[PDB]
């Protein structure tokens, strides 16, 4: 029986951005 | 004989978010 | 036999949150 | 013999939306 | 007996906005 | 009956961001 | 007996766009 | 008798702007 | 007569953002 | 009999682009 | 002869933003 | 007789950039 | 008599990026 | 032989933004 | 006879990028 | 005689992250 | 003899990030 | 045998941008 291919999970999604430095004083 | 049919590829995932900026240091 | 076909996958999760801004 | 046809997954929803910045406090 | 097939799911709801700012 | 597998519902879209402070007075 | 075939989900829409931001009051 | 299969969905119509900022 | 699901038509897109104010006199 | 099989909607089109910003009055 | 549905083809995209105000003067 | 299959639809095409600003 | 089956549309390019800004003059 | 219909490959991405001054001396 | 199916398109190349900004 | 079925195409990657901007040189 | 089908191909890598800032 | 084609798989993103100068001291 020929049977059929699985198919591939999707992949994870990346990091967030790491935020900045807030105020120059 | 008759085939098995495949199946198609998972959507990768969507990104993390941005972290909020540093606070008075 | 005839044969019996595949699944299909699912999405990937979505990222974690970056880590958050320094002081100074 | 002849098999059942799978489906495919559900789209991911899209994000809400950013809050407006706050007033004079 | 000949078989059946399945049926497809369907997106997910778009999330609430977010909170809105601070004062001060 | 080799029945056909059920999909997945996609998944509700995260929060928006939240807003930050207004003026700087 | 041969099965009917189901359909997929439809695209959900494109949000509205930004309003132009006010004149002078 | 054989069956006859189902018809797909449309994509729903885009959103509406937004309204016009405020004065003062 | 098994027949097919019909699918569900897209979600209509959300409002655009509204505008925030002009110059601050 | 054997019934025909449907076709799929085709995808909305990529919006224009934001036009350049005015000279000097 | 159970024919099958046409598809209906994708949306056109909406306009581009349109520029604002260059320098003040 | 038996039947024939229909024919997917296509992209709409982009569209026209934006007015370009003003004056003064 | 058995029918073909025909395929569906390739999707659209991504755009390229933006170009750095001018150096002094 | 009633054959299948071609697809049609996506469209080129168009370009990307040009550049804006630099500084203003 | 019995027929033969079609194959699908490929996606559009990612366009080239913005011209580099002005002097002065 | 009975034909065999085409796959379809893979989703184009999504493009790598800003580099974070220089420090005091 | 009656054919077989083919598979399908997976989405490309994400890039890599891009070359952090200068000095001066 | 008229065998199926093979599918084409998705192209990798390109690079991220790069970033640009830090503080003007």
């Amino acid at each position: 029986a020929p049977d059929g291919k699985k198919g591939e999970a999707g992949r994870p999604g990346r990091r967030g951005r790491p935020g900045l430095k807030g105020q120059g004083e | 004989g008759i085939p098995g049919m495949p199946g198609l590829p998972g959507a990768p995932g969507k990104d993390g978010y941005d972290g909020l900026p540093g606070p008075k240091g | 036999p005839p044969a019996i076909p595949g699944i299909p996958g699912i999405p990937g999760t979505p990222g974690p949150d970056g880590q958050p801004g320094t002081p100074g």
